[PDB]
């Protein structure tokens, strides 16, 4: 298995870990803030996914400093992870095309 | 903070009829409402979660509905065991909050009280005290009057009454009337009588005993 | 089996403090939160606060005066609530409840009745209530037991160690001169007594006393 | 052509169950949902539930007691609704409707009148209503037919097999001793009768009977 594919897999497992810890930590950070909605684990997990993918419907979001800091980590982990898959796909195509060109 | 309004505070229904409890949230909370049942002297018990999802162990006649700001807890064919207080609770926003609660009353058939008078115990007398207890059990309506008489003359001093809440066993009420006096005053009297006057009869139900 | 175990009562002098406990059993998840709810006599349910044992973080109701401090012991799976400098306003039943982090209280404790008073604990005197000699019986007979002179609340009255539940009324206590008094009523087929025994069991958690009293015919 | 076909009526004994049908024709898409609406006499439209035949998934109105179970048969393009343990409260017209998954009911069925009663089915006796001998006619003449002693509702009264629609009143039925009775009125130019025939057609779906009755001068 080439590096890029290995890194892709690793990036994926790591994202899953960030999502779960992010969901757990968001609840921990947000409970105690009057008005917060990111306070139960099931929807927090959903919030973590739509944040990692940067969709951000706006149905749920953190209102506290630490909830927001946790959100930033999730955003960056998602962007980085998917960005890394793109780079792996590019490498795959670059390699295949170099062969097809007989180089 | 989300205010949960439960109105009316009391709901009266005839046995077997369908009843509905209202819960209104001060702002939209999707379906994040949960319902609890609390019987007299019991702890709260989960009935419905997330507005309409049933809980295992809870009778099928219990169901919930609604979304947004208005929710309903319904009981299909209410029975005596349903007599209790019902609370809604929200978990949409912090902090979780509870509604003020609605009591369920059942309007059953009229029933005369079962009167029983009890002389003080030998054990109690030994301590220089004497309590004459009288029970007016399982009657309906809850309105009822009890009168004590010692040797033919009405007595009021030393009498303490206690009324139960509607019975979750048969939808009736019961009341106790206790006359307490020193062993001395108890010993200088012969007959003790307890009389119950209830809607179910023009004449009072009377029970007595001679020391 | 009972998921949350709470002591039945606690007597506290005005100004003093008490530490209520809540021992949990059954499934335990890192996502569990233990809540505390206050219920004054005749009133509704009031949320006090919550704590997540897996982390030790606690949040409190901001609308009421802070009287509690929540802690938890992961090893003994017990949650504690320290109520301090109490007044008669703090007298109430305090329930603990478990929430799986999904918003609802799936299970509640039996609750601890806290009484803030200067009076002294006093176990109850339990006297039997058997029919008089001239009392005519029907197809049913009514018996009872008098639970007099106790403090503070509450007391739990059972019949035949709990095996006799039908036909039982335990009247609300009455307060007079720093002492409570109540009676419990039981009705069974007249043919079954006294052939089949009838005994009332009275527990008074505040004084760690549980006494029995057999009801036998007067003679 | 009729897109949704429903039987006209169903008599059901209290406690019993019935299975209503809704045969659909015309365009059918995987995105189609068949809905059921309940309408009690004098009241409005109440949504019961829906089902998507292409998948077999069904949803129900949570606000009312669940009395129905929806199923569908893709091969025969028929949707069914099982109503169980009915009471007089379930007596009403039940409509099925088709929604293309875009929110509105583009087409509705004629509806099935369900009557929950212990009484027995009874076809109607149809008697003619022709003017008396001393009745003076104008440029118009009024005729009719009496539909007496039937159960349960409804009955459909037409004139000249439906070709005569103008000048027709069919009065609401009247219930008396477990039997319904109504009259239908038709008015035509006095010059056209009896030269041109006038017949009333009475269908009573509950008993699968459809009888005719020609209206001829009294003589
Ligand atoms: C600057 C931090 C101020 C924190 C505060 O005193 O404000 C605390 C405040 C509490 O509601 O939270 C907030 O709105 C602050 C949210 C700050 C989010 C920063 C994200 C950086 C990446
Ligand atoms: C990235 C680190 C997140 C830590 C979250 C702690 C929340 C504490 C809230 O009071």
């Amino acid at each position: 298995s080439a590096l890029h594919w290995r890194a892709a897999g690793a990036a994926t497992v790591l994202l899953v870990i960030v999502l779960l810890a992010g969901s757990y930590l968001a609840v921990l950070a947000e409970r105690g803030a009057p008005g917060a909605q990111l306070i139960t684990y099931p929807r927090a997990l959903w919030w973590s996914v739509e944040t990692a993918t940067c969709v951000g419907y706006g149905d749920l979001y953190p209102v506290t400093l630490w909830g927001r800091l946790v959100a930033v980590v999730v955003m960056v982990a998602g962007i980085t992870s998917f960005g890394l898959v793109t780079a792996a796909l590019a490498t795959w195509f670059v390699g295949r095309e170099q062969e097809r060109r007989g180089h | 903070d989300i205010l949960l309004t439960q109105s009316p505070a009391i709901l009266s229904v005839s046995p077997g009829e369908r009843v509905s409890f209202s819960c209104r949230a001060s702002q939209s909370i999707g379906t994040d409402i949960h319902w609890y049942q609390q019987r007299t002297n019991g702890s709260p018990r989960l009935l419905i979660k997330y507005a309409s999802e049933s809980i295992s162990g809870i009778p099928s006649r219990f169901s919930g509905s609604g979304s947004g700001t208005d929710f309903t807890l319904s009981i299909n064919s209410v029975e005596s065991e349903d007599i209790a207080n019902y609370y809604c609770q929200q978990s949409n926003r912090w902090p979780f909050t509870f509604g003020s609660g609605t009591k369920l009353e059942i309007k059953r058939a009229d029933a005369a009280p079962t009167v029983s008078i009890f002389p003080p115990s030998s054990e109690q007398l030994t301590s220089g005290g004497a309590s004459v207890v009288c029970f007016l059990n399982n009657f309906y309506p809850k309105d009822i009057n009890v009168k004590w008489k010692i040797d033919g003359s009405e007595r009021q001093n030393g009498v303490l009454n206690s009324w139960t809440d509607q019975d979750s066993k048969d939808s009736t009420y019961s009341m106790s009337s206790t006359l307490t006096l020193t062993k001395d005053e108890y010993e200088r009297h012969n007959s003790y009588t307890c009389e119950a006057t209830h809607k179910t009869s023009t004449s009072p139900i009377v029970k007595s005993f001679n020391r | 089996q009972v998921q949350l175990q709470q002591p039945g009562a606690e007597l506290v002098k005005p100004g003093a403090s008490v530490k209520l406990s809540c021992k949990a059993s059954g499934y335990t998840f890192t996502s569990d939160w233990i809540h505390w709810v206050k219920q004054r006599p005749g009133h509704g349910l009031e949320w006090i606060g919550e704590i997540i044992p897996s982390y030790g973080r606690a949040n409190y109701n901001e609308k009421i005066q802070k009287k509690a401090t929540l802690t938890a012991d992961k090893s003994s799976s017990t949650a504690f609530m320290q109520l301090s400098s109490l007044t008669s306003e703090d007298s109430a039943v305090y329930y603990c409840a478990r929430e799986r982090g999904d918003g609802y209280f799936a299970v509640w404790g039996a609750g601890t009745t806290v009484t803030v008073s200067s009076a002294k604990t006093t176990p109850p005197s339990v006297y039997p209530l058997a029919p008089g000699s001239a009392a005519q019986t029907n197809s049913m007979v009514t018996l009872g037991c008098l639970v007099k002179g106790y403090f503070p609340e509450p007391v739990t009255v059972t019949w035949n160690s709990g095996s006799l539940s039908s036909g039982v009324h335990t009247f609300p206590a009455v307060l007079q001169s720093d002492l409570y008094t109540l009676s419990s009523s039981v009705t069974v087929p007249s043919s079954s007594w006294p052939s089949e025994t009838v005994t009332c069991n009275v527990a008074h958690p505040a004084s760690s006393t549980k006494v029995d009293k057999k009801i036998v015919p007067r003679d």
